[PDB]
């Protein structure tokens, strides 16, 4: 196809595509088209594009309907979609992410090796919280989101079986 | 006739722009909305559009809707013909009659006598119960075209609805089942039955929802997030794909190089043996533009079985991950590699097999479960496959496991392994307490036995000595290995001695 | 020379008549002696009698007993020939090392080269752990030859001591596995293992016995009372089998008649519904002599699976148990009966299938279980096999499972059913309340609504009228009709799309 | 159930007693009745006898009789597998219906894949009407079945009473049509049509009335005179037939002696070259106990077809008929022998054919009527068959004739000459007045010529000197020397080219 519509930051963007072998011509609604330059081919996580002349370098990744982009802070899903898979699209339900428990069950039965996090501390969503040593292997369990713990209840050398709570999040 | 424009338009709307709605309100695409995002644009083809159920019981006679519930035809994907067919829930809850089945059967039979995949996107709410026993009939034929398909034609399942009773069965021996993420479920039998015989109260979602399925039951290959990328991830899927048993898998185009080197390997490896690593990080960086198409993310993920092509072509791969369960192979993550293994086979996509296994997951638990014969099926996989099979030991190759793992001994091509490896009938520890019994009161001894069968065994090098392992390359240079390992086996042939079937343990 | 003789007798002896003591203490026969039980009296010829191994750590090389630890060879049953490998626990205690799969591998290859079954019987204690990953390759060789011949001759496991580690593996892809009462055990890893990692303390027998296997973990057939008995019942078993997939099931004299009636199998289905019945019953009336030699018979109750002889020929059988879970389908009945099916289509054995099911056993317990692959596995079974298929339906016939036991959208010959049988999409209650909502505030519209369906649909003639069953008959006939019924299918010829292999779910 | 009983015993009583009668009135039995006599006493096996239609429109619904119009199943004749159908005229006219169709292909599709013949015994009204394009389809699936089993398992076509429009094309590709003398009639457009189009007043029995047929139109292979021999010469003719094209003719004994010697034979060709003799008097002495199963003999009377046997074995055959045409070939004579060649070709059956031909039948009619290509297709049918050919010349084979009949260069395996033959480029007149022009005006000169061309060329010694006669022959020891020259062709391998298909001329 050659129409397309970008969808950014919550902006979207119907676009027609010409290209030959230079580069390629992107044109927008307004009547305003900017001139496409690239090295750029699949598998490049970095693209060295020129836009209208002026050098524009991102940081390129899959996505179900085209890329993650990254350009100055910013970072965010670009999808290229057809007209009719946008217009479907837009069909689509709202995500919303899943719940979180406070507490920090044990999800293998091992040993705890070590706990990097102090009662009343903050945590980060991700953070390494304790590790148990599964079967001579480390399994780093971490924060879910985000957090501050609330209480320990467990220790180096404890032995603890599934869903024992090791820590709580206040 | 413009009559037959309007025939044709009054069709295309379903059971009705009011029902409409109310799938989309369900964030469900339409039937047609959906084989809409999937077939190349504008190369869809429709058959039997006002097909009518031939049913006179319950009345049903007054209500023949023009299709009978299923969108059935054909087209491609990428300029490559593939058979299709969408249950559109708006028609009689998109339930199964004698007439609908037949509908599915004659793509089918078209799909296997042409030789192209056959995509299934389900959505019903079951069988048409005024039927009667045409209604399971209908199924019947489903069926039996699916199991005379399995391995000829690459069939797709697509669960974006409801699938419960016999239906299940169909998506169940098709190659694929992905659901979307929350509007859809499949089970056998319904939330309402489990209660009056069970006593256990719980919800279609909690019963068989995607999750569940993605990752607890072992039956779905992946959970989408909505129609829409479900659709779009499924072309990806098929992109991969060899048409039919016949023609090997598919090339393409590719924008790396075969000889490409990535030096962080060098140290993926961890120095300290309990520390895990993530195998993912290999399969990316061998992969051909870093693409890795993951089969069954989500479920015992102990393992990995995927997608990748390399030179353009596609390889499929098997590997153990340290990240959980310490690389363990058990039940599941047999059950979960060795059909993978064998879809491979069947249709010449070659191995490629990454590994790191310590011995099998200890437990009750697994010997009750019959890991005598579950994990069994894995080995048997191997055994039985003939496509091209090479083999990247990265660090533990322990005893049975050892062997199950694409070993040389089941025929594999190429046995490559990593400095880091060590192949060895047990870890030195218990192979001395077995191998020194009277030494145990001492310690030292046994302090030091261990000491030496670790220095002597733990090791990729008595196993070289051997032939059991090709070669022991530098991790930098796999990718390049491994490709063209591969090259050089594009012509293998390979002869399995004749036989009606197999009989792998079930 | 007179040396001969003496090496000859030396070899003969085993670990020594100390240790020959010892195992005939455990209530174990020798290697030798189980050879001896098992082939017709003196056809025995042994090969590799004075092999030795080959190891040279830990002083292995100071041990070099001939035969190395297994007795190889063949002979005949019943004057049809055999081959055999007999572990030899008394000798480095029947371990496992190269040479001793090499001798194992010799007469499997023997076997596949000249079409006879192998009966393999494993005593031993494992892998030999001082020839490091030689053993691991010695397992190899023999799993690889294992599944080389899956489906293409017979191979019947005996296991009549320990079997631990990868070896488990082996028996596991061979068409069946029989223990010995008390004597016998195995599991992939060892109980104390499973201590140190689990904690749990459990001892050999529970954690793999002969009825731990017989009954929970779906692993064994049978477990027989003793050494003697377990060796005669298996030549009972070979004498039902084919030799190899080229010839058909073996011929021999009968004296019994093809046309016998049973006159009170016209009274076997009770009148109430809700009281069962013994399947087993109308078998063996059925069965030739009365003579039904049973696979699996402690596990999976709700359904049963054997052999028997019609004519004097060989005839699978796969029987639904009401006695049992109400003759309900469930993962376990599921893959007991598919992979029973499934040999004996590989083998050119037909099939009779005796139907009286519900439907599938309902829970979360089978959902999360996976009872959508696991109950396929029974469907794919049948709609695979091209044997000649016969069926009667005794009595429940009802939707998805309906379609499951051998029904005629899978292609079987025959679909015989007695007055009783009742064919439909669901029970008339479930039924009626789907059909009629706007009906159930009236418990008189459904009570009559249900009445009806009842009347009206729950027999076996609204299947007559569709061609689905191709019969009804008289209970006391059943014999002569499924008799003459597979006569006139001797001569069936089926086939099966072309392909490598299936891709069966597992 | 004795309710089992009571419907069973409905079913059987068709259209009802009174139509039984009406039937029977007109000198036919019932389909029933017919099957009785057909199949070896009690050993039919009936299917589908409650079938019932599945037609909605025109009141079709209040009138679905148990059988649809037609009875089905297998039996044996003489111990041997045998599928059958036979319409029942009293049940709506015995009139083909979408499931009427469905129960015919059942047994087709059983014939098929067990291998055995299929006799359908038609006595049918036509068309269901009422059903619209399905009773089309029912036909269609019906064709369909007939073309596959072309020459893969015998189809024997009987007809017992009319037979109309699309239907007469199934028998109509079957191998063999009978019929019953005054009862039966088939054609595709009925003699009120061939009015209101024709102008043309004509009745069934003239328009298509076993006579008709049996001579006229090439369409039936015997007319006979009721019911209860119609279905006895059937049987007859199935004791020659193989049950498929993967065994070879049927064996039995026979009391008759391969050696035996007919003296009366050296005087059969007459001494003067212009009278006859019947050559159907050389095929019973040859044949083994005299037994000559004729086919078309009513028919293209200058040719003879039919079936004997030797040393037991079926062995078809085509003679020259002196009595008519002098036995000259001609379009129909071809025709009628070249099916019966390529028929005996396609299932094994060795050939034995008679010669004595002086050429084809000159004529305006002939050429116009397409000799070209209807001749050749005898010549055809010899050049592809590949089972054994043994041929006799007893006296006349000139030119385009002598090649067509088995001649050497089609590669028949023994061609015999009896003393009296004459192979030649023509007869020594024409050929005389070719070879020598200027010798016309002096009528000693073409005398002479012409008696030494005679005495020189009208013989078989000439093609003895070429090796195109293997052997000149004693006429009393034919069935001696014929015997055991198929004996010893048994084992008779040829192969031709590879090919989907022939394109033999139409
Ligand atoms: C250390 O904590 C004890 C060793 C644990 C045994 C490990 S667990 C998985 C490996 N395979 C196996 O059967 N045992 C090994
Ligand atoms: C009484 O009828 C309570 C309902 C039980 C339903 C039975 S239990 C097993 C059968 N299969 C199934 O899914 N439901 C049936
Ligand atoms: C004698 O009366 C004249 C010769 C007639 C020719 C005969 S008629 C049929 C035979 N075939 C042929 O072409 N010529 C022969």
């Amino acid at each position: 196809g050659t129409e397309w519509v970008v969808t950014l930051q919550g902006a979207d963007f119907p676009v027609t595509i010409a290209a030959d072998h230079d580069g390629s011509t992107v044109s927008f609604d307004d009547g305003s088209s900017m001139r496409v330059t690239s090295d750029w081919t699949p598998g490049d996580q970095l693209a060295n594009l020129m836009v209208d002349g002026a050098p524009l370098v991102l940081k390129v990744g899959k996505i179900s309907g085209g890329f993650r982009i990254r350009t100055r802070g910013a970072d965010l899903k670009v999808h290229v979609r057809t007209p009719r898979q946008a217009e479907l699209a837009r069909l689509m339900p709202e995500k919303l992410p899943p719940d979180t428990s406070k507490m920090l069950l044990c999800p293998m039965p091992g040993l705890i090796v070590k706990v990097d996090v102090e009662v009343g501390q903050e945590v980060q969503e991700g953070q390494a919280l304790c590790t148990i040593e599964a079967m001579k292997m480390e399994n780093i369990l971490r924060a879910e989101k985000k957090g501050v713990v609330a209480k320990i209840n467990a220790s180096a050398g404890n032995s603890l079986a599934v869903d024992d709570v090791i820590m709580e999040f206040e | 006739l413009e009559q037959l424009e309007d025939r044709r338009a009054a069709a295309r709307l379903g059971g009705g722009q009011k029902r409409i709605d109310a799938q989309h309100g369900r964030g469900k695409l339409t039937a047609r909305e959906r084989v809409d995002l999937l077939l190349d644009e504008g190369s869809f083809e429709e058959f039997d559009m006002f097909v009518t159920h031939r049913c006179t019981d319950f009345n049903m006679q007054d209500q023949k809707p023009a299709g009978d519930g299923v969108v059935t035809g054909w087209g491609t994907i990428n300029g490559r013909v593939v058979y299709v067919f969408s249950q559109d829930f708006t028609v009689l809850g998109g339930s199964v009659s004698e007439t609908h089945s037949k509908k599915i059967c004659k793509i089918m039979d078209m799909a296997m006598q042409n030789g192209a995949p056959v995509i299934g996107i389900n959505d019903s709410g079951g069988a048409r119960i005024q039927e009667g026993v045409d209604s399971l009939a209908g199924y019947g034929e489903v069926f039996q075209r699916n199991i005379m398909a399995s391995g000829v034609v690459p069939q797709i399942s697509m669960i974006m609805g409801p699938c419960a009773g016999g239906a299940v069965y169909s998506p169940a021996m098709t190659d694929f089942i992905f659901m979307v993420k929350d509007s859809s479920y499949m089970f056998v039998t319904g939330p309402d039955v489990v209660k009056t015989v069970t006593n256990e109260q719980v919800s279609a979602e909690e019963l068989g929802g995607a999750t569940t399925h993605t990752r607890k039951s072992s039956v779905a290959d992946a959970a989408f997030e909505n129609d829409v990328e479900a659709l779009a991830e499924v072309r990806r899927l098929v992109d991969f794909l060899p048409l039919n048993n016949r023609e090997k898998p598919p090339v393409r185009p590719f924008f790396d190089d075969p000889d490409r080197i990535e030096p962080s390997l060098d140290t993926l490896v961890p120095d300290n043996p309990n520390t895990p690593y993530d195998m993912k990080e290999l399969i990316h960086k061998l992969a051909d533009e870093g693409d890795f198409y993951e089969i069954q993310e989500e479920f015992a993920k102990n393992i990995i079985t995927g997608f990748i092509r390399l030179e353009g072509r596609t390889v499929g791969v098997v590997a153990n991950q340290p990240l959980v369960l310490a690389g363990c192979l058990d039940i599941d993550s047999s059950r979960k590699a060795a059909r993978f293994v064998r879809f491979c086979d069947a249709f010449e996509i070659p191995l490629l097999t990454l590994i790191d296994v310590p011995g099998f997951l200890p437990g009750t638990s697994q010997e009750y479960g019959g890991v005598i014969k579950h994990g069994a099926k894995l080995l048997y996989a191997y055994g039985e496959a003939t496509v091209p099979m090479v083999t990247v030991i990265t660090r533990k190759a322990y005893g049975g496991a050892y062997v199950v793992m694409s070993s040389k001994h089941l025929r594999a091509d190429f046995n490559y392994a990593w400095p880091t490896a060590e192949v060895a009938v047990m870890g030195a520890k218990g192979a001395t307490e077995i191998i020194h019994r009277g030494d145990l009161g001492d310690p030292e001894k046994i302090a030091q036995h261990t000491a030496d069968y670790e220095e002597r065994f733990a090791n990729p090098f008595v196993a070289s000595e051997r032939g059991f392992v090709d070669e022991v390359i530098q991790p930098r240079s796999t990718r390049k290995r491994v490709a063209r390992a591969f090259a050089s086996l594009r012509n293998k042939s390979v002869q399995m001695p004749w036989k009606k079937h197999d009989n792998i343990p079930l």
